[PDB]
């Protein structure tokens, strides 16, 4: 019954709309903004690379709705980790999100 | 989001299995049993070798990736076994169930 | 004696791309077998014109003359000239009509509150503003389906008070009560020059609009890190 | 709401309609004073699509963008000569909708 007004995913904002059918009145309905963001609360600056502070601010201007916080459950998200075994250094792609993606 | 509730009848002989879809890409795909007191879900059958303890060596998985159906199946009944039963994928258990569906003891 | 000559216009262009000068020359006195031309400036002849009308009801004579050309021969600035002649002034009395930037965006109001609570009709306004030259054009489609100018009219175009850059217009349409708990959403289309199809469609319902309630759900966990 | 977010002017329009017959008047009141004649601008009579013996019109006031956003009322004016007392007014605030009542569902577990 309602419209899928916005379903982002890599802010995680799902503002939606409906109109409640009230009483057989005059037509004084409601218009309804079930707006859902979702806080990560655990994520980083960059949402990929694991190096940087964590995160404080979480701004959601509802303009730009139609940098991100969350990670795309379909995306795949990796990195460059240097590891060694000796003296070489192979440069290695590896995965900040295991089983969204696979080789 | 699917919710296909059937009414599989069950009881101590009697085996019921359940249908679900899998995406194929050798991810966690794990059934869970809903627990309306605790609010969140339990594992019952995932991909590692993990077995419920009230449920355990009674259960069997059965994975083809010819028809795409996933399924798993239950060896006894002991009437006990009426909840939501979803199944899913991702590490994740609760938030990431697929679709759900509860079975039913005796018809 | 009278004699004018319009050039196309946006509203047929549009609707069925048929561009082509008109010449009319009536109110003269009533004499047959005259002859119509249209010529351009580099020396390239028209097709012929037919379809005189019959005699005023004011006892004179009355004639009319088309000159089908090419889309873009009014697009490239060709001046066009109309001659007629007549059996009183031997000179072949000839006409000259000539040519024609900023491109502005449609907006759509809602009716009003106060309109809505008679419960007889409500009329739904489409502005174009900023928009110039004039003769933009406006459509509106319920559903999909084209909307005549019987159920709908349009300000005739016009100009602004503070810049003189680009001139506005407007749209209104015409319903009933009951169509507003339903909605078909009105969409109202324009047309014109300085748009990349031409077209801008925008289209307003209920759902939209104001809103009477908000409900933010903002939920924080420490585990939906990626958002499913 | 769309036309306030390019953040130049905004646009209101004084919509009278259901008159009859022609030669309706139209001013724009602030705060008891007039606007000038080139602040608004006024539209000729045209019939109505349905009824048909009656008119509208329409008078558009473009005011600066921010200026809207202050409290701010705009009554337009309408003197046509068969209303009760000749002269009838309406006005609008930004506050002129309705209550808009948030329904925050803030979420901590
Ligand atoms: C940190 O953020 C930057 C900015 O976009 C981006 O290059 C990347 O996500 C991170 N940097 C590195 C070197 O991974
Ligand atoms: C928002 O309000 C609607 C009706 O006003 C209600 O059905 C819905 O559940 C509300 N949203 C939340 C998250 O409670
Ligand atoms: C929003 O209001 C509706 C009714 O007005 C109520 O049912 C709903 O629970 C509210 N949403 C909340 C509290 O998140």
């Amino acid at each position: 019954e309602r419209i899928v007004l916005v379903d982002n995913k890599c802010k995680c904002a799902r503002i939606t709309s409906r109109i409640i059918r009230s009483s057989e009145d005059p037509n004084e309905d409601i218009v309804e903004r079930n707006i859902r963001i979702i806080v990560p609360l655990n994520n980083r600056e960059n949402i990929s690379d694991p190096t940087s502070p964590l995160r404080t601010r979480f701004v959601y201007h509802l303009s730009d709705l139609c940098t991100c916080y969350t990670y795309d459950r379909n995306k795949c998200y990796t990195a460059v980790v240097p590891l060694v075994y000796g003296g070489e250094t192979k440069m290695v792609e590896t995965a900040l999100t295991p089983d969204a993606c696979y080789p | 989001r699917i919710l296909p509730e059937v009414k599989v009848e069950g009881e101590l002989g009697g085996s019921v299995t359940i249908k679900c879809p899998l995406p194929e890409m050798h991810v966690r795909i794990y059934l869970c049993r809903e627990m309306a007191g605790s609010g969140t879900c339990g594992t019952v059958v995932s991909t590692t070798n993990f077995i419920k303890a009230e449920y355990k060596g009674r259960v069997t998985l059965k994975q083809y990736p010819r028809k795409n159906l996933f399924l798993v199946e239950v060896t006894q009944l002991t009437e006990s076994d009426s909840g939501v039963y979803a199944c899913g994928a991702g590490m994740n258990t609760d938030r990431g169930k697929t679709q759900k569906v509860t079975l039913n003891v005796h018809s | 004696i009278r004699v004018f000559a319009i050039p196309p216009s946006f509203a047929s262009i549009f609707l069925t791309k048929s561009t082509k000068l008109t010449c009319l020359v009536t109110d003269l006195t009533t004499y047959d077998s005259v002859t119509i031309s249209w010529t351009r400036q580099n020396g390239e002849a028209v097709k012929t014109h037919t379809n005189i009308s019959e005699s005023h009801p004011n006892a004179t004579f009355s004639a009319v003359g088309e000159a089908s050309i090419c889309e873009d021969d009014w697009n490239s600035g060709e001046r066009f000239t109309c001659t007629v002649t007549h059996t009183d002034l031997p000179s072949p009395l000839k006409q000259t009509i000539s040519r024609p930037l900023h491109r502005p965006d449609v907006y759509l109001l809602p009716p009003a509150r106060e309109q809505l609570n008679l419960r007889e009709s409500a009329t739904i306004t489409c502005l174009v503003t900023g928009f110039s030259p004039a003769d933009v054009f406006v459509q509106w489609m319920q559903r999909g389906q084209p909307l005549s100018p019987e159920k709908y009219v349009t300000s005739a175009p016009m100009p602004e008070p503070q810049a003189p850059g680009r001139y506005f217009a407007h749209s209104i349409l015409t319903v009933s009560e009951e169509e507003w708990n339903t909605g078909e959403t009105y969409t109202c289309v324009v047309a014109h020059e300085a748009l990349p199809n031409r077209v801008t469609e925008r289209t307003v319902d209920k759902s939209t609009g104001k809103p009477t309630l908000y409900n933010v759900s903002l939920v924080m966990s420490d585990t939906a890190g990626t958002c499913y």
